[PDB]
């Protein structure tokens, strides 16, 4: 039920179970939730596929279960799903500092760059390989950023795609610096584009006609910094629309304010249809996090 | 192999000893002479 | 079948900017190998006028009329005829039906009207779908104008087939 | 409440359904006339002159004519530099001879097989192939740097003792094997080429590794087309007619729009990062369900 | 703050930098017995080490 | 452990309740006097598209009571209204009744795998069908081994194309009426892959083909809507 | 788990009386130490003239809140709760409860009331509680103060004075409120002027950009989905622009590095929304206290 027991079919030397004594309080991906498990389904190795698709593996980590690794003893494993809502404590060594405060979700590993490729456990040819907590705005911003990676880059040669992703693949993330392995494109990948069309098409359809044309009354009312790159990114949108003059608005005749419930309402709506691509739930919300950045108390 | 063990020889002796033995008229048969081989190293500042 | 409705509806949405008539057409074992249709990528046009030779270079003539001068440096022109050439082809909408069928009874099943004036029964061993867009400049077209189609493959080779647009109206533009 | 297009244009059906040619009869496939098209609604008109046509037709065979006549200019450049050397060509292939052999029908068969093969050109040849790449971006690109490649100085010693190292090994040459006996060419041949160490005549190979025996065979006859356009044509015996192709008398545009080798967008199922390994083909199976 | 107080002198491959670095000076050819008291100033790609 | 809820319950809807296999879910009514009704799901049922006119028959013969005439006057109001309006509370223990905070019919009921999978999360999904005459809601129960919530939307994408394109001829078709969202996916919990038994039931001398499940553990979701 | 909160402030016992009467309620604090000082404890410290209300639920959305349990000499016995288990959390909420109810937590609009928090204050401080609303009233009046802040641009007519003058009165089951303009001095608040002018963003750059990326992915495999997506926009553009002037010249080649800003840009300025779109719910009621004065309620999130 709760604690699930793992085996190994290779004895360990004194190095290996030392190296599993330090990986005490970290999340493992078992995909089975059984009890007597075995270790060549433990954790990423049997899922993991360079040239393969990251969302792949994004989307199997995220049906996924998780559990925790406690109390090794030789042979032995001892995996203990968390309970939902009870405080546990996390050790990521996933080299992306954390917060006393934000949330937490479980993404595939990403190389860092000085390329280290050991996770302190290998049997023969089978490694362990460990997916990476990482805080919630890293989490949605590099979803975000395969999801433009992925709806941009249809029906263009490889020159100008790779002039946009050698600056797009790079995110600086609390100084630290990380690029993503496989952008390459999927049907999976290609049914979320299909999501985002069609909700971005229902947000342009049932928007009000007041709100289409407010960012042109508060471009003649008020000059801001950020309104200043807001009326650059819209006039240059509006010149590759129409080289005509936006006209000015004049008083709206369809003001109704159960209209503007409903449509906003249903608008609100397909923005969570559209958000729910990219917005995953949390897994961990923290207590705690310890000064030396490898271990937290998280409350889930 | 060459550009593997030309990779770790990057050292300002070793490319002079290179120019050195293709620099000259002679051939390298006239022009080296052996010693036999190492048994112990000193891996000082100079070695020994 | 499904192609044809989007593509007539994007031909209609684009027609201000490029006044393109769209096409539908398909295409059998007469043309292209079943090998050849379970993995074919996808299918360019271009329309090429009588005398001018594409719709993506400058109607007047171009500076690609000089001829190439066996140069080491820039072979034929540059990576500027590349480009152009990338310009002056155009991608349509296209799908793959590659179990056979009969596209009287195969239009029946989906829900169209199929009204010919007679029932030719044409049978086909797998049935790709597409759509083209032939460029009438302003609203007169002339029929001396020819309409290329390649064919893309993953390993990228292509297949070559032109033909000049008064064979495909024929009986169709004298009847109007 | 409105009616929503896709059903009174499912209702609305099919005019008519025929069949139309390509130019030189290889190809049928069958058009569509759905009534309820807006190509209908534009009563668009319509007009076919002669001179029109006729500048079409001169067009497509300009289009046509494009390869055969650069076959045509090969031949005479052949013509050309048999008659400008007297007609006594050296050896530029490494086979050995023998002096006890007359050579008159090893001449008269090369005579034949370059016949053979101006009746038996194609638009898929040797050197189709080979120019090919040359049309690519990466061939600009590359060009330039074999121009400061190959063109660069000697190197000082300073370079030699601290400065970064320097690196061309073996050729990708295509090739038409013209076979009088049985009266048989072949256009596209791959072929690997290099050069002997004791001699500088060249070794050709096959693109797997094996030798390329052809040369033995009295009775074929074979030409050879570089990457960088250069041309050789070899009777039996290693002996060469060594020249270049000329392509000056050729448009650029047409060349250019006429074969060129494809540059891709991105679809499903290729990486969005260049040069990584690829997965399957997408390949919609009539075998399979479609799922 | 008045930052390069020499132009020819603070800058990334300026006349010091060939002059005095030691990586320009051996990629120029030196002799390496001869004392540079400023090239304990200008070998700044080891003082990056 | 278990978490009480005393309900007072009207006469006017105890039929087919009596069982323990029984949800009760708060409807906001159009009459302001209770504000809410506590119905159950198997009214849900009858109003249902999706289900067997059989049951439905079934459904109206059991059911002749003013409580559930008013109750399907109140659901009869809003067009697709209803995920603003219905609310669950969870699981009848026993009947006047307590409930937690299980029995189900065999024609809502619906699963999209072979139901070999051990852990087995049940979910309530209500479809909103627009190629009607105004919204037919089809009312359904699935038992599935997927626990992420989105890559289940997309398979309800995947298995729902008839509905999402019905939504979109609504919205192109009926400017004037600005539809909310296809529908509802919820979570009540998760059973074990064994105790789905495809049985009979036989209430009000009256004869029902239910599917039961036994150790359903109970688990309060949020009304998630998708399109 | 509990926490202290002790005051530096002397505190008189009918200071004491007037703050037990709030013994079992939902406080905020910016985050969980085992001992905390008075001054960040409640959104005093976040509240001011120009900051407004949506910076008020942004960072609610991430201040741990802790119900109150016990209060002593000098110190407060906190005690924050956990996921599942059931508590006791009064209605200090301007609106009643019924049982099966939904709970958000929003933060107060009447700030400086008539009552002034019953007169519980300090030198320099007013301890101020957010608001517990039920879930459907919370997005309601979230729409209704974001459709009062499109408004509060264009206040120059009559009529839109009597649309928002409709939009300040909210009714439900014995709650009437008058909802304050969050326009002042004819002016907005700064963070409701970027939430409605990002909102606005969003829709324009969708209805300028999803033509040709439904055209990009319907190059590949079609359905009749995205047909109806063209056709609904086809819809707008002609309903749009009926007297916009003819050839308006879009061109399907367009440089890289703009439609990538596009994109990037649409999607942060969606992503600054989302505090305000998802209403993260953290209570269910299990029972109701009669006079609705307290309830039982088990804590989510």
């Amino acid at each position: 039920e709760a604690n699930i027991f793992c085996t190994f079919d290779h004895k360990l030397s004194i190095a290996d179970v030392g190296k599993l004594t330090k990986l005490v309080a970290a999340v493992v991906p078992i995909p089975q939730r059984l009890h007597l498990i075995k270790h060549y389904q433990l954790g990423l190795h049997q899922f993991v596929d360079h040239t393969r698709g990251y969302v792949r593996l994004r989307g199997l980590l995220r049906n996924m279960t998780l559990t925790l690794m406690r109390r090794v003893e030789g042979n032995q494993i001892l995996l203990h799903v968390p309970t939902h809502g009870l405080l546990y404590t996390v050790l990521n060594t996933g080299p992306v500092t954390w917060e006393k405060g934000d949330a937490l979700c479980v993404l595939p590993p990403l190389f860092h760059g000085p390329l280290a490729r050991e996770n302190l456990l290998t049997l023969g040819q089978w490694e362990l390989v460990l997916p990476w907590i990482v805080p919630m705005p890293l989490a949605l911003e590099i979803n975000q950023r395969l999801l433009i990676m992925g709806l941009f880059s249809l029906d263009r040669s490889y020159e100008e795609v790779k002039a946009a992703v050698q600056q797009l693949q790079t995110i600086t993330f609390r100084d630290a610096t990380f690029t993503i392995p496989d952008p390459v494109i999927d049907q999976h990948l290609l049914i979320d584009m299909k999501t985002a069309c069609l909700s971005m098409s229902m947000v342009a359809n049932l928007a009000s006609e007041l709100t289409m044309t407010y960012v042109r009354k508060l471009a003649l009312e008020d000059s801001s910094m950020l309104l200043v790159k807001c009326q650059e990114l819209l006039m240059r949108l509006d010149r590759e629309r129409s080289v005509g003059e936006p006209r000015t608005p004049a008083r709206p005749q369809h003001v109704s304010p159960d209209d503007e419930i409903a449509r906003l309402s249903a608008l609100f709506v397909m923005l969570r249809q559209l958000d729910d691509l990219i917005r995953e739930q949390v897994v961990f919300t923290v207590c705690d996090v310890s000064p030396d950045n490898k271990s937290a108390t998280c409350i889930f | 192999t060459r550009c593997l063990l030309e990779s770790v020889y990057t050292a300002s002796a070793a490319r002079a000893a290179l120019q050195w033995l293709d620099l000259g008229p002679h051939l390298l048969h006239r022009r080296l002479e052996t010693l036999g081989c190492v048994k112990t190293v000193s891996l000082g500042i100079t070695s020994l | 079948m499904e192609t044809h409705l989007y593509s007539d509806l994007a031909f209609e949405a684009r027609f201000a900017d490029d006044e393109q008539l769209p096409l539908h057409l398909v295409l059998d074992q007469e043309v292209l190998s079943n090998e050849e249709a379970e993995t074919l990528r996808y299918v360019y046009y271009r329309n090429v006028d009588s005398a001018g030779r594409s719709t993506g270079r400058a109607p007047g003539g171009d500076e690609d009329d000089a001829p190439a001068s066996d140069d080491a440096e820039d072979a034929v022109g540059g990576d500027r005829a590349f480009d152009r050439e990338r310009r002056t082809w155009q991608r349509a909408c296209f799908r793959v039906l590659p179990r056979p069928l009969e596209l009287l009874d195969y239009l029946r099943q989906s829900g169209l009207t199929v009204t010919l004036e007679k029932e030719q029964r044409v049978r086909m061993f797998y049935a790709v779908f597409t759509t083209l867009g032939l460029r009438c400049p302003d609203n007169r077209l002339s029929g001396a104008q020819t309409l290329h189609l390649r064919l893309v493959w993953p390993d990228g080779s292509y297949r070559d087939w032109e033909f000049l647009a008064r064979d495909l109206l024929r009986e169709e533009m004298e009847a109007n | 409440d409105e009616v929503a297009r896709t059903d009174e244009w499912k209702g609305a059906g099919v005019s008519r359904l025929r069949e139309v040619w390509d130019v030189q009869h290889r190809v049928r496939l069958r058009v569509l006339w759905y009534v309820n098209s807006f190509w209908r609604s534009r009563e668009l008109s319509y007009d076919d002159h002669e001179v029109e046509l006729y500048r079409a037709l001169d067009a497509y065979r300009a289009r046509i004519a494009v390869e055969y006549v650069l076959i045509r200019a090969v031949r005479d450049e052949i013509y050309a530099v048999l008659r400008r050397d007297g007609g006594a060509l050296p050896q530029r292939f490494a086979c050995h001879v023998s002096r006890n052999m007359s050579w008159r029908v090893v001449w008269e068969l090369c005579r034949h097989a370059l016949a053979l093969w101006m009746d038996w050109a194609d638009v898929r040849s040797c050197i189709i192939k080979a120019l090919t790449p040359r049309l690519s971006r990466g061939a600009a690109a590359a060009a330039q740097r074999a121009r400061r490649q190959r063109e660069r100085s000697a190197p000082k010693p300073q370079e030699l003792l601290f400065g970064p190292r320097n690196e061309p090994a073996e050729q990708t040459w295509y090739a038409d094997v013209v076979r009088c006996v049985r009266a048989q060419v072949d256009l596209g041949v791959e072929v690997r080429a290099a050069r002997c160490p004791r001699t500088g005549l060249w070794i050709v190979r096959d693109r797997r590794g094996r030798l390329r025996r052809w040369l033995s065979q009295p009775e074929v006859c074979v030409l050879y087309v570089t990457p960088d356009l250069d041309f050789y044509w070899v009777l039996p015996g290693g002996f060469a007619v060594s020249s270049r192709v000329t392509l000056h008398g050729l448009a650029q545009r047409a060349l250019r729009d006429r074969f060129q080798n494809f540059e891709a967008v991105l679809a499903r199922g290729m990486h969005v990062e260049a040069g990584r390994q690829e997965p399957e083909t997408p390949r919609v199976s009539g075998r399979r369900l479609p799922f | 703050f008045a930052a390069t107080h020499n132009p020819w002198a603070s800058q990334a491959g300026c006349l010091s930098d060939v002059l005095y670095n030691t990586r320009h000076r051996e990629r120029l050819g030196y002799n390496s017995k001869f004392y540079s008291p400023c090239a304990q100033y200008f070998n700044t790609e080891e003082i990056i080490a | 452990q278990a978490l009480t809820a005393r309900f007072f319950v009207p006469e006017g809807l105890v039929e087919f309740e009596a069982q323990p296999g029984a949800l009760l879910i708060r409807m906001e009514t159009g009459c302001d006097s209770p504000r809410h009704l506590y119905i159950s799901l198997y009214l849900l049922g009858i109003r249902a598209s999706n289900v067997s006119a059989s049951t439905r028959c079934l459904l109206e013969s059991v059911y002749t009571a003013s409580a559930a005439r008013a109750a399907l006057q109140w659901l009869d109001l809003g067009p697709h209204l209803l995920h603003r309006r219905l609310e669950t509370l969870g699981c009848v223990k026993t009947v006047l009744l307590t409930c937690v905070m299980l029995m189900i019919p065999k024609d809502m009921y619906l699963t999209w795998e072979e139901t070999r999978g051990r852990l087995q999360y049940v979910y309530l999904i209500i479809v909103y069908d627009y190629d009607g005459p105004e919204t037919r809601p089809g009312i359904y129960v699935l038992t599935s081994s997927i626990a992420h919530w989105q890559t289940l939307v997309d398979v309800a994408r995947g298995k729902f194309a008839r509905e999402r394109c019905s939504f979109v001829n609504r919205r192109i078709t009926r400017p004037r009426q600005i539809p909310l969202c296809t529908g509802v996916i919820q979570k009540l919990g998760w059973c074990l892959a064994d105790d789905i038994h495809t049985s009979f039931l036989v209430h009000k001398e009256l004869k029902l083909s239910v599917v039961r499940l036994d150790n359903f553990s109970v688990e309060l979701g949020d009304f998630r809507e998708f399109v």
